[PDB]
């Protein structure tokens, strides 16, 4: 006892022993030893700091000075979280909890906050050997905060919950059309493609849905979205996708498509094999060679400047692409009926001419303009329209291309206008390319040419808005106006010319989306001018 | 270099017997595309430029005045500096 | 050492010993004092178990919390002295200094009081008269606080200045009676600037 | 055995940049099992090949099945059994370079071995676990034979 | 930045040292402080030589004419001894440093011991000494040769 | 390549495919699938975890058809024996892949005592019918 007495007194001689966590046990041992507590109290008289009270006093000082209680609480909680991170012991915690034999309330107090929930998750992941961590995870689930427990990789191991959440996500996708698919697609694709087995079952179910010839376009689109999201993660399942379809009846074509999509490149040998198969009297289902990745490979190889392809297989590549795109086949009950070959010779000739224009880059743009009749005749093919779209995208994507582009209203944007006029399916793509063109701020050009290009891009956006693709264009224009990335005069010109060319009556959707645009002061103080026909004034009076 | 279907020797294979000793040199052909080194196939030239000589063996490349004439660092200069003057004389005679 | 805490109602070690001297059960009293009037957050009392069972006594993070909240308070008061309205922030700092001169006698919180008093460009008369009576409190004062002290204390300012003049005279005499006699360097050789 | 490497390839491409030389063609080939890629020059005049053809490639360090070494001198009047009897096309070169995805900290995973057959180059590229017998400045053989299957 | 990261020869990254040197050498270059001080002094001399060069050769002209072709000699040594630049090498860097230091003394243009002759000899071979040090480094002898 | 025994085969499979973080089948399955391992799976398949069975089933498809042709019997046998487990997942995958050794494609049969499958198919079909 005397040795323990000396040890306890030496502990008491340390600074501020009043703030010990086992001070109850230390005092119990001192009482058991029979020593008088007078020495302990005398030592603690000089060894007590209000390290539990002066913190509150300084917190009150902080509140009075101007510090909001929210930040004070956040700082205290963050410091306590760090201290808990640095001071965890599994086995003594387990022993103390077994001695307790019950569920502590202070653990529930920790569960109440999110920071301690994340700390408990990190602790549970750190040491698999501690039962307390699974205990706390179970209690968090019991308290209703099982959402904080990891579920991004848990849904892959779960069959029914994953299937039902997939059902709800797809139903919500079909509720809002594309405008809600664009939002519900990221997380849904993440959860579906996180596990390969869930990916495969999703593809199997979705393709079985796509079997029906009526309404199957959206189903095929969603399946392709899942496939491309899986591919984006570097995860490849193209061969399984081919095996899901009707590739069995054509093993050679299945081989060629699988090899190309596995490598991601086009080899002349398999191109020649496909040419032999399709040119023969028994072509396979054209839908199999219409995979977005495969057509993208054709487009990239046949249109990208700086990429070279064999001149002895150029016509075979063009023929295969033309047969893939323009040729129409009649099908009933998964059986072929007839094949349309109307757009086979002229389509091939147009693709050949456009590819010659694309890959013969050393010719100036003036020569491109000089052949405008043939150019505009051949641009009416939607696949060729997308080809020239992305060819222009890649040419102007060069930082030094603008210096070579010597027109205030360049012919490239005229080609984009023709593309928008010809087809409405490319209008989302036209809007995307226009957004990329406008958002690209150039520092190696004079601001005068920057302003000219931005005005011409505004004209292009006005044209796109005119042809019926309005809502995303309007939303993007409002975002740019509120984003300060667009000059005030630019939006002034855009809105003024829009209200100049458009005519009433305006729909409720357009009025709703356009009223906040005129709400901004940059327009109210500029476009509002003294005139008998004021665009902002007339639009407001129309409401 | 080719055993079956019939024995065949290559011009570079025979010429390596002319290069004396163990001589290491790297040159470039007159018609070498300057943009080949940056891209792939830098060490395997499609046009057989980029003369490389290792241990007195013509690994690859096509010889021209840029590697056999009176240029600094050419093959004969390397032969003179590394070997003696007699061996270089034998080299000159053997080539012709 | 722990004086001045009693003024604000936060009892220090003196009243602690006074209360526990005539107390039979220290366990419940100390638990309530560290729980009831302590940090009024379930977070800290709920963190006490884990930090206890780690083997590192709770005194360590208690002291760390006190010191880091002190530092955060000081830095935020410094920022407030240079943010917002000048008169409003100065009045808030005056209130803080008036309520910290109760704890000015605490060396672990003396930096708080001294830094906040530095934060005030013009300390009121009575608080200056209080601080200048103590040697260490007088010596720890900032340049502005010392300026306020000397602006209305002629004799003390002269006493402060006198040793510097003595050093100046000693250096001048040593230079005038320098052993090194040459025209290259002399008493009048150096420029007035240096 | 001294068989450094053995796998099946198919001619996925022919000389893409064009016909640089009359009697030599540049073969681009892909494997089946190890997923290798191959770049090869062949004497197209005596061993004609076509697109889509398949062949067995057996890079051996020696032509004698017993495994003994050779001086490297042409001795046509030899009697020992040889691997060349069951192969159509044989080269004999010397690896001159071995690249890879090496970093300053960890080892390589994808390797690339170049061997020159008296002027006709060849690049073998793949995963590090296969190109182990390839060490620079060592003579090897090619021993390829077409598979009619 | 590039000059330092290409000539420093850091002696703290153990994993990087593993690929280049054997165990008995990486432990020696990691534990001993005399070696580290010597190599840091070598890098300081490197930087001093760089400063001298940048006033000797303005306009950034790297081409120069010097007696021995160091790169070709290194290549010849590699081909003679079958280095196999894939495995770790048994080359203690201090051997390289002190070998270069000793070799510098053996190349004499002005022979003598009085300060005038020593200064003349130091000048007459200054460029060759700078080049020789700049190739036969400690990092280059371990990461490049 | 030896007929490494049953429990040892299961341990090897759970060592090569036991990464729970890697929920995707590795590209190594092209070389990891040989006759000995597949044959030994005939008894150690019970010793494999559900994730191991799922990943093995996914990786069975990533094979060249020459290997498939020369491993017809082993692949059909492993499919059949995987079609006799407690996991409905492995049952369905074995049924879907039974067609691969014969035609090279995948079977598509549904609406068979799978509540999630039937409900999802019905709701998506009616939803598409709403907005064709």
């Amino acid at each position: 006892d005397a040795e323990v007495q000396q040890e306890c007194l030496h502990k008491f001689s340390t600074r501020d022993y009043i703030m010990e966590p086992s001070i109850f046990n230390t005092l119990k041992r001192y009482f058991q030893a029979g020593g008088s507590p007078e020495n302990v109290i005398q030592l603690l008289s000089e060894n007590y700091t209000a390290v539990a009270q002066t913190v509150n006093l300084l917190a009150e000082w902080l509140i009075q000075t101007g510090v909001e209680p929210v930040q004070v609480q956040e700082t205290v909680e963050n410091h306590l979280k760090s201290l808990l991170i640095k001071h965890f012991d599994p086995r003594k915690a387990d022993s103390i909890f077994t001695e307790e034999g019950e569920t502590p309330a202070w653990l529930e107090q920790m569960i109440a906050h999110t920071t301690w929930r994340d700390l408990f998750y990190k602790l549970a992941e750190a040491h698999p050997d501690c039962l307390m961590l699974n205990f706390t995870v179970k209690l968090i689930s019991d308290a209703g905060y099982q959402g904080e427990i990891t579920s991004v990789s848990t849904a892959c191991q779960q069959l029914e919950v994953f299937s039902r959440v997939l059902r709800t996500s797809l139903a919500t996708i079909l509720d809002g059309g594309e405008e809600n698919l664009e939002k519900n697609l990221p997380e849904f694709a993440k959860m579906v493609c996180h596990g390969e087995h869930t990916y495969l079952f999703a593809q199997a179910m979705m393709s079985v849905l796509a079997q029906e010839e009526q309404g199957g376009s959206a189903v095929r689109r969603i399946a392709q979205e899942v496939q491309r999201f899986a591919q984006e993660k570097g995860h490849d399942a193209s061969q399984i996708t081919l095996a899901l379809g009707t590739a069995a009846s054509y093993p050679r074509a299945c081989q060629a498509l699988g090899a190309m999509l596995s490598k991601g490149a086009l080899n002349p040998a398999d191109i020649t094999v496909l040419f032999k198969m399709f040119t023969s009297m028994d072509p396979p289902p054209v839908e199999l060679i219409r995979v977005p990745a495969f057509l993208d490979l054709f487009m990239q190889s046949l249109f990208k400047p700086g990429a070279r392809i064999n001149q002895d297989h150029k016509h075979k590549y063009i023929h295969i692409l033309a047969y893939a795109a323009s040729v129409v086949e009649t099908w009933k009950k998964n059986k072929r009926v007839s094949i349309n070959k109307d757009e086979l010779k002229s389509t091939s000739k147009a693709v050949e001419t456009v590819h010659n224009l694309c890959c013969n880059e050393n010719k100036g743009a003036s020569e491109l303009v000089a052949e405008l009749s043939t150019l505009y005749q051949c641009i009416r093919f939607p696949v060729v329209a997308m080809g020239v779209l992305k060819w222009v995208d890649w040419t102007v994507s060069e930082p030094r291309y603008f210096q070579l582009q010597t027109d205030h209203t360049p012919v490239h944007l005229a080609l984009l206008d023709e593309i928008s006029t010809c087809h409405q399916l490319l209008h989302p793509q036209v809007l995307q390319l226009l957004v990329k063109l406008f958002e690209t701020e150039h520092s190696q050009l004079d601001v005068m040419e920057q302003l000219e290009l931005k005005k011409t891009l505004l004209d292009r956006m006005v044209h796109l808005l005119s042809r019926g693709y309005v809502l995303p264009v309007v939303s993007y224009i409002r975002k740019c106006l509120e984003k300060l990335d667009t000059d005030i005069s630019l939006i002034r010109y855009f809105v003024t010319e829009v209200l100049d060319v458009i005519a009433p009556p305006y729909t409720s959707d357009f009025v709703q989306l356009f009223l906040p645009i005129l709400e901004n002061d940059s327009i109210a103080g500029t476009i509002k001018t003294e005139g008998e026909h004021d665009p902002v004034t007339e639009f407001i009076a129309h409401c | 270099a080719i055993l079956k279907p019939r024995p065949l020797w290559t011009g570079k294979q025979i010429f390596s017997l002319i290069i004396p000793g163990h001589i290491n040199c790297i040159r470039t052909h007159s018609t070498h595309p300057d943009d080949e080194d940056s891209g792939p196939y830098k060490h395997i030239s499609p046009g057989d430029t980029k003369v490389v000589v290792e241990n007195g063996e013509l690994i690859m490349g096509i010889l021209c005045k840029k590697s056999l004439g009176t240029s600094a660092g050419s093959l004969v200069h390397i032969s003179y500096l590394e070997m003696g003057h007699d061996i270089t004389r034998l080299f000159y005679s053997n080539i012709q | 050492m722990f004086a001045g805490l009693q003024d604000l109602g936060v009892a220090n070690g003196e009243d602690l010993k006074e209360t526990l001297t005539n107390c039979t059960e220290p366990l419940k009293a100390i638990e309530q004092f560290q729980t009831e009037n302590g940090v009024l957050l379930p977070s800290l009392q709920s963190a006490l178990p884990f930090l206890d069972l780690h083997g590192t006594p709770r005194l360590e993070f208690h002291q760390s919390v006190f010191d880091e909240l002190r530092d955060k308070l000081l830095e935020r008061v410094s920022a407030i002295a240079s943010e917002g309205k000048a008169e409003e922030r100065y009045k808030k700092l005056e209130d803080l200094l008036e309520k910290s001169f109760s704890l000015v006698k605490m060396p672990s919180l003396q930096p708080v009081v001294m830094c906040v008093m530095k934060h005030l460009p013009k300390v009121p008369e009575k608080k200056l008269k209080l601080v200048m009576a103590d040697k260490e409190l007088y010596r720890a004062c900032a340049v502005e606080v010392k300026r306020q002290i000397w602006q209305d204390n002629q004799a003390l300012f002269g006493d402060e200045v006198s040793p510097l003049l003595k050093q100046y005279i000693l250096e001048k005499e040593s230079a005038l009676f320098s052993t090194e006699l040459s025209v290259l360097h002399n008493f009048f050789s150096p420029s007035p600037k240096t | 055995a001294g068989i450094l490497f053995e796998d099946i390839f198919d001619v996925k491409d022919i000389d893409p940049e064009g016909k640089k030389f009359d009697r030599v063609s540049r073969l681009h080939c892909e494997s089946e099992s190890f997923k290798m890629d191959l770049i090869l020059d062949v004497n197209i005049q005596i061993y004609p090949v076509d697109l889509g053809d398949k062949f067995r490639l057996v890079i051996a360090s020696t032509l004698y099945e017993d495994g003994t070494l050779d001086d490297g001198e042409y001795n046509p009047t030899d009697d020992r059994p040889s691997r060349a009897d069951q192969f159509e096309y044989v080269m004999y070169g010397k690896v001159y370079r071995i690249e890879g995805d090496e970093t300053s900290t960890e080892a390589a995973t994808r390797l690339s071995a170049y061997v020159s057959y008296g002027g006709l180059l060849m690049r073998l590229q793949g995963d590090a676990n296969n190109l182990h017998g390839f060490e620079v400045d060592s003579r090897v053989y090619l021993l390829m034979k077409k598979l009619a299957f | 930045k590039a000059f330092e990261k290409k000539f420093r020869f850091d002696y703290t990254n153990e994993r990087a040292l593993r690929r280049t040197l054997q165990e008995d050498l990486v432990k020696d270059v990691l534990s001993n402080a005399h070696i580290q001080n010597e190599l840091e002094r070598e890098f300081e001399r490197m930087r001093e030589d760089r400063e001298v060069l940048r006033v000797i050769f303005p306009t950034g002209d790297s081409k120069v004419v010097l007696p021995c072709n160091l790169l070709r000699m290194i290549w010849n040594a590699q081909k003679i001894f079958h280095i196999n630049p894939r495995l770790p090498s048994d080359l203690h860097p201090i051997k390289v440093v002190e070998g270069v230091k000793e070799l510098s003394k053996k190349l004499v243009i002005v022979n003598g011991d009085d300060p005038l002759s020593r200064q003349a000899q130091e000048n007459a071979t200054l460029l060759f000494n700078i080049h020789l040090r700049s190739t036969l480094c400690s990092r280059r002898m371990a990461e490049e040769f | 390549m030896a007929s490494m025994r049953e429990s040892d085969t299961g341990l090897w499979l759970h060592n090569k495919l036991g990464a729970t973080d890697e929920l995707w089948a590795p590209p190594s399955i092209a070389s990891l699938l040989t006759a000995a391992v597949i044959d030994n799976i005939r008894l150690c398949f019970h010793g494999l975890s559900s994730a191991v069975k799922l990943k093995l089933l996914l990786g069975t498809l990533h094979l060249p058809r020459r290997t498939v042709d020369e491993m017809k019997g082993a692949l059909m046998e492993i499919i059949q024996l995987a079609s006799l487990d407690s996991d409905p997942w492995v049952l369905m995958v074995a049924d879907i892949l039974k067609s691969f050794p014969d035609t090279g494609s995948l079977n598509l049969e549904l609406e068979e005592q799978n509540p999630n499958v039937q409900d999802i198919l019905g709701e998506l079909r009616e939803k598409v019918g709403e907005c064709e």
